[PDB]
């Protein structure tokens, strides 16, 4: 995930 | 007084990508319930020739968030990102699917 | 491939009651994001001249549940209760709002 | 809540  | 068109429940990541890649505007999005992480929500967004995916996190208080700002509901997280970029990398603003 | 009409996001409990009390069939329901408990989901269901409310719980694994059976998504919890009573007190089956 |  982009934010992970 | 009307259901949110962005909530698609449990649709596969691949399915969300297929649908969003067909969208014409950057930002078209949907919230789905993750399969890889049952009980978690995922935000899928159309951006250029790609589809970016963000995991909705929850803190100890139960608030939802993506980066640092916290929200009391998925509803508020979504509306907030209609005017504030959903990404800290590029400027991407959520827009309803059409 | 289509958004779930039962997900209304953050609408007040009182608002959900007003809307459901107007429904004609027992079981008409909606899932809303609780205000009293931010980060929690609430299931509101029309039953007779009343509207019953159930809190969606989450276990350590992150699964959603109301009583004992666990679900990997709100989507599965909802569909399961279209054929199995959502209440251990009375027989109430979920039906889409009309 | 009914279940609570």
């Amino acid at each position: 995930y982009v934010n992970v | 007084m009307k259901p949110h068109p962005w909530f698609f429940g449990k649709i596969p990541r691949a399915k969300a990508e297929e649908m969003l890649s067909k969208q014409r505007h950057d930002g078209a999005f949907l919230i789905r319930e993750s399969e890889s992480a049952p009980g978690d929500f995922s935000l899928s967004v159309k951006f250029g020739n790609d589809v970016q995916h963000f995991k909705v996190l929850r803190d100890g208080a139960g608030k939802y968030f993506l980066w640092v700002v916290k929200f009391n509901s998925l509803n508020e997280l979504v509306d907030y990102h209609r005017s504030t970029s959903v990404s800290r990398n590029q400027q991407i603003f959520l827009r309803d699917i059409e």
